[PDB]
RNA sequence: UUUU
């Protein structure tokens, strides 16, 4: 069944000016009464999000303020999706004729719940194995990479022959500045849900190709770098 | 009453397993009447858009009341900033008694701006306003260079018994207008917008009155031209008076430079006491004496009365011969041999002196939006206004204000078009007074809704101002856009309300007390 | 009073509920919301008060309570 | 009897809505062009229906290959008088870095004799990059200043709606897209009118030749901000030249380092603060230069003492400007400053929610359908905001851009959503037709033939339209071409 | 509920509808100049009436020869704040041809102190050519900051109506004429504010001084853009020296060619890359040739140094412009692009289909009703689109165009479609009465006198601005005189 | 990373900067034989909710928090957990 | 005709007040003030 | 024929013809057009 | 088919509607969006 | 004990 309730602006007792009080107004809470309980949208919605972060959308669940993890925890809170939808593609060798009885690729993705970076992509054009070195030539770029930001065009790049990686952003996110001269962003945050859907983009018949995902988890234990003055030790990197 | 929820396929769309849209809006929960259905957001908007502040604190309002429910945007982000100002008396003018009967005036001009919220300027005698006092006051906003830099909400000397500040809207503001990071969205509406302007006095000498009145004010790309090799430029040099040190000893002008790139002005040969922006153009805020020099590496080549004056490797010099206790003369010295001595004539809290400047430096075309600065006088509201309002602030605990689709009959969406940096002309204004490249405001102005100002008066220097303003913005996010990931369908179109307001707002004044809130 | 404006506002749209919206009726509505035309007692006024008695009063009980 | 409205709006309704079903339903009934809000006392009404097989630019529209190469190909429609939209492009699957897009961009703004590009054709303006002009044909072909010289007071699109369809064969359909509406509206930026000396700008966008010497010979467009146009021709070397029509100097040119074409200046120039070349000089272009990736060009001028230019240029890259100052006089004209729908397939997403992406194989291509989305209600744009189309975007820097009149010109619908539909992914192999069903109003000042089909403005049909109204805020404005 | 409409709405009604034969059938109720759309909280509503003899160029109007010699006269009516209208007469009925059509454009762009003309007096322009402006008093009457300013933040017209009675003997009592709305909207194109120096053009254009030996003396009025008004007098030779009111340097006088006239420089001048004058030298303007078609002249000053000066100017036809640089400063100004409504009895009839055209014998003239025509709401129009509006129209070449802030200034009813009248057949013996209904409701934000009339904007009277509109649509803006 | 020389690292902040969801799991998903022809299409949807301070261009959209529905949420929590967070692209 | 127009207009101003002000209605009337006689 | 879009335009116009006018009505008809629903 | 998890998503959900939603009792629906008890 |  249906239901709204709405929050007095005031406290049972308090007096309050014209002029004063609370400046915001609290968004109406509806709800769904249940047999058993009586979430709002922003739960419900939430929840299928949270679960289904596309189906649920797509399927007519998300409803309300779903990007709010139903939890009573914050007072006040900012709640927002990103649906950015890149098309990581093959990458350039060369116009180097194809043939469709020929050449494939192989690429992976990485997705980490990180606030403005969306997902680590990383593709082998003669499609490699990723041999050791490889690896390391891999990792020990996406580390070395000065101003990330340089690609968060999602734009491709090389590293190993044949290989190359990209970052995709989310856009609106990544379009929030850090310690840039006045900008800087929000207090906390908590991915609310996050999902991918990986769409084969692939010509009905040439469909060959094989996936496979998984959920992995990996926290930060971060490690720092120490401030100076008169001099701050450092390196300059050259790739080739 | 009921909740509505449209599909994300339309009557036989038939899509994949991942095609369609990523969106599902947000379900209707328009409540019923026995002619009309508004929705929340279309019902709370109209009690926001009528009684933004007093509807919050009211309960009456609710759902998406910063979107405009005329069913016009497909889709639009939109929101409200309540920022609260805290405006004051600028000069902390020693008194002796225990009883300093001191007053002074203050007036406010909101301008349905999208980072803008409202600018103030007070005199600390209670003084008014002179026909050359207010020119420069306006010459002044015109003037202002690295304006950013003044968001702070900080005071700011123009006249003698004048200082003048302008608040920013919180975020929009926060919304920087450079090529690398933030850019605005493609357009917008002022959905509504109000403040109170509470006045917070001590309950004991509360004396004082104000007087509120909406004035409509559309702007005028009166546009810069985008230069190549070299650009004409303006050399601001506004003298005024350390708000502290002895007048008939030191100065305090603020020296900047119109299409000059931002340069660190360090003080080399001087006593000290300079504070540089960090805006795109050249500026700076320094206090000093005669003998004092402050000093800067000039960013690129200058011209200046035919000859040219400095280079890209120069370094410019700028200095103070005399420093009467009001008038001030100066100096600006190249690097650069074969370059002779730039020296002016001002007078501290008077008009700039101008230096028409080439900069070598290709300058973006940019509008200037000439806007004709509302009704400041005293009493000159008080005439081409009759839907003015006016009471003691001891009576009315302050004014509030709300404005309105003043301009267009409906709600169109000022976007980019009128877009520049504000130029307020006047009556009895001379424009010739008026600083070249881009510098004073720059905003995207509500075209739509009805700017507006209101002069406090005979006031005590204790009285304070706090402006609890509540600015409900929508617009179309495109790119880069922080806000995007924001947007959701625009309200719909309930002009069974929205007509109703348009009449009350007609028919009624936008101004009412800080106790009617 | 806090809102008068909303609560005023909020009548008008109260009556705007049964009305059948026609901008002659929406008309005559909001002449009547600002208290123009058609009113009774859905009116209101200056419910708070000057200081000058409101200090004075209790400046007067504070010992005055032999009543 | 609630309301009868006239099939002029019933037709105009259902156009203003499926401009392709409306059509193809029959639906589209009477004088529909007219948008029933009877604004107008006489209105001249018009539906373009342009057909273009927007083919992927390293193609041959002839023995297309099966090749199962791909290319991205993103189209921003504009709701403009005289202009469809433009089409982006990139054989090499590559994405919008953004020197890319930067440079893409700048080339829109500094687009000498936009007119010469009428053709659609395709342009590169990055290594594996290209962009091109579609146009409204039937207006375009209103000559601007003309011969018979109708001339269209102000007007208002109507309807623009156009689809996609993804021409593709079952053997390749690898594709997918997604449209957006996102709103636009210009600013003014005015370029100032001299009298004996007008400033302006020297550009020149070097690139490689198609089936030419990625080293030994490069392409350039050389052209001159507001220098009348003047004839050029090879004089000494490897020929290839193409001129100009416009009222500028703009020219497009093929050689290697050892070609020189040169042409007469039409007026006096100075360059580097110095007097270039007077009305008789014979100035010369060549490149000291030219390699894959960069080109030296440099010109003569036949005046005497007359320095010449050398400048170093990136081929792929932008356009290297040298400011100029001509001795003609020009009328100041102005620029439009237009933001740039988001560009990027995330960029759009993130921003806009009520865009709809789709496989191309199941969503038959694209159809969108633009609204008046400013003007709660039809305005008429007219005089009022046209100009010279110059855009900027996130990133994009202005200091790459021409100072002279350039660009796309001519009239932006003030009210009237202008969108995005980037197709990801397509095979090389593969087209995109696009059956645009633009229509718009206007009214006639001078002219000998378009006046003639001037009629009584639409009766105003609140209800319809209103209707209509609901309908386009409620809506995608997307959807598959299936629909259409 | 009756639909019952304020009374004074109902005024506006028929006003807009008839703003003149609302007036005489009393049907003109309550404060009728306010726009009842209840949109304005407050607002000033106005209406001049004021009323224009206007005579044939060179008949008098104290007798009256009855020449049975005709002249073709035609009005331009424009929604301008103060600006009533333009008119424009051959005194051979002679036919516009181009250069007489682009002299008159190229004179009202080039129109310095435009206030000069503020009397409705005419003024040559070309071999068989005068024109002359029509201000709306009152308005007309706000002088832009002088000693008595009063200021108006945006308006909006009410209603324009105007009516041409044919005033005529009924002896000859013949002729016809032409009427037709053309709604335009204009563009600012800026006139960029400068410092030290600002760009400029001197112009000076020549004619026969009526009464005076044709091969013999010229009347000429030449004219200096940012360079400040100077008091110019004859220094040595035949008198003619008639000066300007105006802000800048502009002055008209006739003569012999020996004949001189001189006044100081009030700042520095610059022509032709040279120097002129110095903020106190005596410049010296006198003709060298006068022919009754050509005429040459030359200006130079007590500048030591200061070389001379001299060009050519066919008499009649065109100025001669000097690209010039002022030692003052310029302000931000711009001139308003405006497309010049049909000015050919052609083009009007085969442009305008709810145009309309009768005799003047029969219809007692021309009668035309301004309307709402841009968009369909009356949005306010402000600051927004106000400035020198010069007008381009095909055929006319910007070239011609002036440099500085010249033409009529004032603002333009982003509404209100502009319209047109040419009468042809009219004997000189005839004069053309202007009533002129004309409207306007604006809003004041600073002033002593115009604010205490300033009351509450009509209350939304939806139903019946609804149709309102919907009749001026549906209807011709021209009629018969007679049906005001 | 298993086998990887933290001497090719560099040294001074460089690295993809950002901060980490220190609650949600990350994901890898590897294709192979993909037709060079063939792309991905890589639609997210990627919620999230914080709390703002000063110049953020947010808090307007910030608004009072989600009300503790772990009636429901439990269920969501060991509901995932019933399952992999991997499906097929025509599941969504 | 007196401003044949404002008659013209009286008319279908008349017509309008002494009938419901269907935004439809109005048309018709607009039209008939004129042209078609409404039914 | 094809066109959903139109479709879902005849089915409201559809409506309209016949429905009260009101512009309140109209927003119903315009979300039934997109065969919305009140949920429960 | 699109929103096979949205499916238990309601079932579940649904499901704990009307139960006596519990740790345990939820656990049991949880499973029965997917499991058999064999 | 109550006025505001
Ligand atoms: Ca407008």
């Amino acid at each position: 069944e249906q239901a709204t309730i709405l929050k007095p602006q005031l406290l049972p007792g308090e007096s309050v000016a014209p002029s004063g009080g609370r400046g915001t107004m609290d968004p109406p809470v509806h709800e769904i009464c249940a047999q058993s309980i009586d979430p709002s949208e922003g739960a419900v919605g939430w929840f299928y999000k949270y679960m289904d972060p596309a189906g649920a959308v797509e399927s007519g669940k998300a409803l309300g303020e779903f990007s709010k993890v139903p939890d009573g925890l914050l007072r006040y809170s900012v709640d927002a999706e990103q649906r950015p939808i890149v098309t990581i593609e093959c990458p350039t060798v060369s116009e180097s004729d194809l043939p469709l009885d020929g050449k494939l690729w192989r690429v992976s993705f990485i997705s980490f719940p990180a606030f403005r970076l969306n997902f680590i992509a990383l593709a082998n054009i003669n499609n490699e194995a990723l041999t050791l070195e490889t690896r390391n030539t891999f990792i020990q770029t996406l580390n070395n990479i000065t101003n990330w930001r340089d690609l968060g065009t999602g734009q491709w790049a090389q590293f190993a022959p044949g290989w190359y990686y990209s970052i995709y952003v989310l856009p609106n996110t990544y379009a929030m500045a850090e310690i840039g001269d006045r900008t800087d962003s929000v207090t906390q945050f908590r991915k609310v849900y996050k999902g991918i859907t990986f769409e084969f983009n692939a010509p009905t018949l040439i469909d060959q190709g094989w996936w496979v995902g998984a959920h992995i988890p990996v926290k930060p234990q971060s490690e720092t770098i120490p401030a100076a003055e008169r001099f701050s030790a450092g390196s300059m990197t050259v790739s080739a | 009453q009921a909740t509505i929820l449209k599909p994300q396929l339309l009557p036989g769309e038939s899509v994949a397993p991942s095609g369609g849209r990523g969106t599902m809006d947000p379900p209707v929960h328009e409540i019923c009447a026995q002619s009309i259905d508004p929705s929340e957001g279309a019902v709370g908007w109209f009690y926001k858009y009528m009684d933004p502040a007093g509807a919050v604190e009211s309960g009456k309002a609710l759902g998406e009341f910063s979107k405009v429910p005329d069913g016009l945007l497909r889709y639009s982000v939109d929101a409200e900033q309540r920022p609260i100002v805290t405006i004051e008396c600028p000069t902390v003018s020693e008194s002796d008694l225990p009883l300093d009967g001191k007053l002074w005036r203050v007036s406010f001009i909101s301008f349905p701006a999208f980072r803008l919220n409202f600018i103030a300027l007070a005199n600390i005698n209670n003084e008014a306003l002179t026909l050359e006092t207010r020119n420069t006051f306006i010459q002044t906003l015109n003037n202002i260079t690295n304006w950013r830099d003044l968001g702070t909400g900080q005071w700011a000397q123009f006249a003698p018994g004048w200082y003048y500040s302008i608040y920013v809207l919180p975020n929009t503001y926060a919304m920087a207008e450079i090529g690398d990071r933030t850019d605005s969205v493609t357009q917008f509406r002022k959905v509504y917008k109000g403040i109170t302007f509470e006045f917070n006095a001590p309950t004991l000498i509360d004396q004082g009155w104000w007087v509120g009145a909406h004035i409509p004010v559309k702007p005028q790309s009166e546009t810069i031209p985008a230069a190549e090799r070299f650009s004409a430029g303006s050399m601001t040099v506004s003298a005024s008076n350390a708000i502290f040190q002895p007048s008939n000893t030191v100065a305090r002008i603020v020296w900047s430079i119109t299409p000059l790139p931002v340069a660190t002005v360090a003080l080399t040969t001087g006593t000290g006491g300079t504070n540089n922006t960090s805006g795109k153009f050249f500026s700076v805020e320094i206090d000093g004496n005669v003998n004092s020099v402050w000093t800067f590496t000039a960013p690129a080549s200058i011209l200046a009365e035919g000859e040219p004056f400095a280079e890209e490797g120069d370094t410019t010099s700028f200095s103070m011969t005399t420093i009467t206790a009001d008038t001030v003369v100066y100096s600006v010295s190249s690097s650069l041999t074969g370059s002779s001595v730039i020296v002016r004539g001002v007078t501290k809290g008077s008009g700039v002196s101008i230096t028409p400047v080439t900069v070598g430096i290709d300058t973006e075309a940019v509008n200037r939006l000439s806007i004709e600065m509302p009704a400041l006088t005293t009493e000159e509201v008080t005439t081409n206004v009759p839907k003015y309002e006016q009471f003691l602030c001891k009576e009315s605990g302050g004014a509030y204000i709300v404005h309105y689709k003043m301009n267009n009959p409906v709600f169109e969406m000022t976007g980019e078009e009128n877009f520049g940096g504000f130029q307020f002309h006047y009556p009895g204004y001379d424009p010739e007074n008026n600083a070249l490249g881009l510098r004073g405001i720059v905003d995207t102005f509500e075209n739509n809704f009805s700017s507006a100002v209101v002069h406090f008066w005979g006031i005590s220097q204790s009285a304070t101002i706090v402006c609890k303003t509540y600015d409900g913005w929508e617009g179309t996010t495109n790119a880069g856009s922080t806000v995007g990931q924001f947007a959701h369908t625009g309200a719909e179109e309930e002009d069974e309300v929205v007509q109703l307001a348009n009449r009350l707002q007609m028919e009624l004044t936008g101004v009412y007390q800080a106790d009617d809130n | 009073f806090a809102g008068t404006v909303s609560a005023l506002a909020s009548i008008g749209l109260g009556l705007l509920g049964k009305s059948s919206a026609t901008p002659s009726v929406i008309k005559g509505i909001a002449q009547q919301a600002v208290g123009a035309v058609q009113a009774n007692p859905g009116i209101l006024e200056g419910a708070v008060k000057a200081i000058g008695s409101v200090g004075a009063r209790l400046v007067g009980s504070i010992k005055a309570r032999r009543a």
